[PDB]
């Protein structure tokens, strides 16, 4: 009861004869200004359009009424415009008198069979009709009419010709007829057709020549009311305008040549209202200059939206859903057996309350609205099977919704919790895949109504299911800032949490009763807790894995493994056993996105329910020992003493000079320059590598005379927002400030500022700040910065663009591709493009950072 | 050249970033002045009127508003004469004389 | 052996829009939710009579 | 000067008999035409000798299957 295919052709006249309702006849509109009923080209038996019922037997008033098809006898045939060029390379193509397709036996037997081995493609199988085409009409001798002389076609816009014999060496243009060249159509078997562009079933060759011409339903010509006539219906009064005189002039007296003008002129409207914006064909315009637009201008020419604010305390898979919102929003439950009480006690609250409805939908289907009247009365005997409308509950299917919508992680299923206020709450972690913060985002929220469609985002859409990008081998939905800084806190080499703390704040996730909080690793400075021990206090009983941490570098790399071929005395190499954390620290390489390492492990061995358990238990474990024990950053986090100010200060000094000397030598015309550049990018390109291989020592020197153990430094190196680049920028300096590319040159005719002298190049001269944020910019740094600041603005805005574009290409270009049943990505018209997908058949969201099965792994598993 | 005359910061989002942009605190806009008083004055001074001239290389070449009105003898001397005219508030604080060099 | 994702999800919404126009629910007894989450406890117990034929 | 053949990003180029092709067309249960399709203007196809009807047999190495066969029709 759906569509399986659609099957294009060419309407033969049988069917416009015979799918009409009426033959129209009488060339007019409505009249008028009161009274709008006529026998020809308006609801004559055809179409319903103003608040009156009357139609063709279908009765059908004007509300829901398909319309209704009609028909004109064309007094003579006319050549269709839109086959005009394919009705050419048919005629000069084929044999007149013959049928045939002017081809060799052998070349018909070995076409067809090289036609067949291109049936699909649409692209290549044009490539051989011209072929085709070209090789026929270089022929004259065909071999189905003992060959008689054909007279090449002319043509256009509309006409056909034939450069004739009769006299001798004479080549006169016999003119053709509409008439003539259907009949000539009509002698080529469905035997050649294949050979052509044509079908002998969907699409005969004669029917290019229009005998009747459909007219389209009253429905498809609406009157747009200010009446504002339709153009469609205005051609076609001309139209039939013309063919009445015809067939008037045709029935009386034929003087042949009047016949002749009356039929072109015929043609010319049919030509005009099968497409306006035609070639050689004077558009016909309305009384004011404006063209009317027909056929071929015709074809062409339940949610929520708010801010939102985070919710550390709710499952990663539900959302806050502000009630108010919630009341709006309704959901269609058909009332059965298991929630008989439970929606009468909805509807008997009214739209009202919390737990109330706004409508009901009974059998028959009639809405009724709740409103008004009472929730008395009408909360009666509902019987089974009726459908109540209730406001949002606690657990619904919801999708969530943020724009733009880059990958598929943009739009996810949630678990509505009904919140006071007004904001939509999102979870934490579940922040990168929709790449929203804070500051002012707002986001979209959808009610799905059909079962089918509810479980299928349920089943399909829902958070726990999508933790790892497709993009990559690796979680997407992970600790973000705080996650990280405060499994760092928990998972320290001192980190000492009195029974106070972890008593009182494991009630943050869950999991002790016996065998589980057991039994306080340290007695010897106090009775306390392990943080490695609290950490350990979530991890199932048999993951065993090692990765290095973060701070596994720099001559502190070290390593000092050993295999199994229990202590502990190690800190780097992350060794958690069994749900014991042994050795490590929690970080952006333990926890976070786009890592690949841990998450990853406990979602691909066990994927759904404990997943989703381990992500929303650390966050608020993670979250409180930050919060419980107090994380800040202050000024003096970046200050350094005098003593690399100093140096600082010396430093800058001699990139100073170092560029002097490089620009001393370019005026004297001292040469050096580089292999490839031009003279003058020598010089430039010399300079800035100066400059930057500058700037990272003075970086470099920034990092030591700070206490690395204080919290800002901890973030850094940590997994919260971090970045050596920019901590230069802060403290040292920023840098060369660069435009597209070159140094900052565009300012005055001899300079870029007036505080310079005409020429200087000097380091200050063409944009070099000295100082970081912390000492100030300069007036002069200050512009400077302005200047290379405003590239951030231009180039992410700008990126936009072609990012957009590019992927709205291939996106319009794979989106038929699927991976059938057989495992092979098929295209929608039945083309192998890829023998099973990827090669392998392992879907990227589901293999270990591109490998197909991460062997090693496995192995190891023997426990 | 917007130094003073346009703010660096104040630059509204999205596409109008950069073309639509706001004038400095310490910037003023020409009023209206008469080419009548210039003229005079200018010839006055020494412009030698082009009703007349080669010139090139008269050393020289003047110009008022792209139109070129003459020539004089030597240049820093003229610019410097009418700055320093505007100076002792002898003629409009809305005239700009420049030198350029080549 | 065993179901993709996708037949799930669809297997689920059959039953679930199944339990709505009415057919009582095999084996559920002690309950109070909407038709989906009983075929969906329906699907948790493997007593969903929907199969999917897969054309191979 | 050696030649082509198996080099930087060649993979095993082979020609299939009429029984390797009539079992493979018939595995993938798809017609002739719906193979991917290499032109007889196609270099390795014209240094295999390849006829506008054969089906090349294509064995690449993939970093993520190793080894891979892919199959296309020569045409123009
Ligand atoms: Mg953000
Ligand atoms: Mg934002
Ligand atoms: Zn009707
Ligand atoms: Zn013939």
């Amino acid at each position: 009861k759906v569509i399986g295919s659609i099957e294009f052709g060419i309407l033969s006249p049988q069917e416009i004869r015979k799918m009409s309702a009426a033959e129209i006849t009488v060339p007019d509109t409505y009249d008028d200004d009161g009274y709008p009923i006529e026998g020809g080209l308006m609801d004559k038996r055809l179409g319903v359009i103003d608040p009156g019922l009357r139609c063709e037997t279908c009765g059908a008033r004007a509300g829901e009424c398909p319309g209704h098809f009609g028909h004109i006898e064309l007094a003579r045939p006319v050549i269709h415009v839109g086959f005009a060029k394919t009705i050419h390379r048919v005629l000069e193509s084929t044999c007149r008198e013959c049928g045939r397709i002017k081809l060799t036996d052998e070349e018909i037997e070995e076409y067809m069979q090289k036609f067949e081995v291109m049936g699909d493609r649409k692209g290549a199988v044009d490539k051989l009709i011209k072929e085709i085409h070209k090789k026929a009409k270089e022929r004259m001798v065909c071999p189905h009419c003992g060959a008689p002389q054909f007279p090449i076609k002319f043509e256009r816009p509309t006409i056909y010709w034939e450069l004739r014999k009769d006299e001798e060496g004479n080549e006169y243009k016999h003119r053709m007829m509409p008439s003539e060249v259907r009949d000539r159509l009509e002698k080529i078997p469905d035997k050649d057709l294949p050979l052509l562009g044509l079908h002998p079933e969907k699409s005969r060759p004669e029917w290019m020549v229009l005998t009747v011409l459909p007219v389209p339903p009253v429905t498809m010509r609406p009157s747009i009311t200010l009446r504002a006539e339709d153009d469609l219906t205005h051609k076609l009064v001309d139209i039939i305008r013309i063919n009445n005189r015809l067939k008037s002039n045709i029935e009386a007296g034929a003087p042949q040549l009047i016949i002749e003008d009356l039929w072109d002129l015929l043609q010319y409207h049919v030509t005009t209202y099968i497409n306006n914006e035609t070639s050689g064909v004077p558009p016909a315009k309305h009384k004011s200059g404006r063209p009317l637009k027909t056929l071929a201008q015709r074809l062409k020419g339940f949610s929520a939206r708010t801010v939102i604010s985070p919710d550390p305390m709710i499952s990663i898979n539900e959302v806050g859903v502000p009630l108010a919102v919630a009341m709006e929003l309704t959901v269609p439950e058909k009332v059965t057996e298991f929630n008989y009480e439970k929606l009468k006690q909805r509807v008997l609250n009214g739209p009202e309350k919390y737990p109330g409805a706004n409508y009901v939908i009974d059998p028959e289907g009639r809405r009724i609205r709740l409103m008004e009247s009472n929730r008395e009365l009408i909360a009666e005997k509902l019987d089974i099977g009726w459908t109540v409308e209730r406001h949002l509950e606690d657990g619904d299917v919801v999708l969530f919704n943020r724009q733009p919508s880059l990958h598929r992680m943009s739009i996810m299923a949630h678990r509505v919790r009904v919140m006071p206020y007004r904001t939509f709450r999102l979870n934490l972690p579940v922040c990168p895949p929709y790449n929203a913060d804070f500051d002012g985002d707002e986001m979209n929220l959808h009610v799905p109504q059909t079962e089918e469609a509810q479980a299928e985002a349920k089943i399909l859409m829902e958070v726990q299911n999508h933790i790892i990008s497709p993009r990559y081998g690796g979680p997407l939905i992970a600790g973000i800032q705080d996650h990280i800084s405060g499994g760092y806190l928990l998972t320290r080499e001192g980190a000492y949490f009195t029974r106070y703390e972890v008593e009182q704040m494991l009630m943050f996730a869950g999991m002790d009763v016996n065998e589980l909080p057991e039994p306080d690793k340290y007695e010897n400075g106090e009775p306390l807790w392990s943080g490695k021990t609290i950490f350990s206090l979530l991890l199932p009983d048999d993951l065993t894995i090692w990765y290095r941490n973060k701070l596994c570098d720099e001559p502190e790399r070290c390593e000092a493994l050993e295999k199994l071929i229990r202590k502990l005395a190690y800190d780097g190499f992350v060794y958690i056993q069994n749900g014991k954390l042994l050795s490590g620290a929690v970080d952006k390489k333990a926890y976070g996105r786009e890592d690949g390492k841990l998450l990853d492990i406990i979602v691909r061995e066990y994927g759904v329910e404990r997943a989703r358990q381990f992500l929303d238990q650390v966050t608020k474990l993670t979250i409180w020992v930050i919060t419980h024990k107090g994380f800040t950053t202050a000024i003096d986090d970046e200050d350094l003493p005098q003593e690399a100010i100093d140096r600082i200060h010396e430093i800058i000094r001699e990139a100073e000079e170092k560029v002097q000397r490089l620009i001393e030598a370019y005026k004297r015309g001292e040469l050096e320059p580089l292999p490839g550049k031009t003279l003058e990018e020598t010089l430039e390109s010399k300079i800035m590598a100066v400059l930057a291989e500058a700037r990272d020592n003075a970086g470099k020197v920034a990092e030591r005379y700070l206490g690395m153990n204080n919290h800002a430094v901890i973030m850094a190196k940590t997994g919260a927002r971090g970045k050596i680049l920019n901590i230069t920028q802060m403290a040292a300096m920023l840098g060369q400030q660069s435009i597209r590319g070159k140094r900052l040159y565009r300012g005055y005719r001899g300079r870029v500022l007036t505080h310079f002298k005409p020429g200087d190049l000097g380091a200050r001269a063409r944009g070099f700040v000295t100082n970081s944020y912390k000492s100030g910019l300069t007036p002069q740094e200050y512009f400077f910065h302005a200047m290379g600041g405003r590239e951030g603005l231009v180039d992410t805005a700008v990126r936009t663009a072609q990012s957009g574009y590019m992927q709205r290409r291939l996106i319009n270009a794979l989106q038929d591709l699927k991976v059938d049943y057989d495992g092979t990505v098929r295209d929608p018209t039945g083309i192998i493009v890829q023998f099973k997908y990827g090669e392998d058949g392992v879907d990227p969201m589901k293999s270990w950072q591109g490998k197909t099965v991460d062997v090693d792994r496995v192995i190891v598993r023997t426990l | 050249t917007h130094w003073g005359r346009i703010c660096p910061t104040e630059t509204p989002e999205g596409p109008n970033c950069g073309l639509v942009k706001n004038l400095a605190l310490m910037s003023q806009i020409t009023t209206g002045i008469p080419e009548r008083e210039v003229r005079e004055y200018l010839m006055k001074m020494g412009v030698v009127p082009i009703e007349e001239r080669r010139p090139a290389p008269g050393l020289y070449r003047v110009y008022l508003n792209g139109v070129l009105i003459g020539t004089v003898e030597d240049g820093r001397k003229l610019v410097e004469r009418i700055r320093a005219d505007r100076r002792a508030g002898k003629i409009s604080d809305v005239i700009n004389v420049a030198l350029y060099e080549d | 052996f065993r179901y993709t994702r996708f037949e799930k999800a669809r297997i689920i919404g059959a039953r679930a829009l199944q339990i709505a126009m009415g057919a009582p629910v095999l084996i559920d007894v002690p309950e109070g939710i909407t038709p989906l989450q009983a075929a969906l406890l329906e699907f948790e117990k493997g007593v969903i009579p929907i199969t999917v034929i897969r054309p191979s | 000067e050696f030649n082509i053949f198996d080099h930087v990003l060649v993979p095993e180029h082979r020609i299939l008999s009429e029984e390797e092709k009539e079992e493979l067309l018939k595995k993938y249960r798809i017609r002739i035409s719906q193979l991917p399709q290499i032109k007889a203007s196609d270099p390795a196809v014209v240094a295999l000798g390849a006829k506008p009807g054969d089906v090349i047999e294509i064995k690449r190495k993939s970093p993520t299957a190793g080894y891979y066969y892919y199959y296309r029709l020569v045409v123009e």
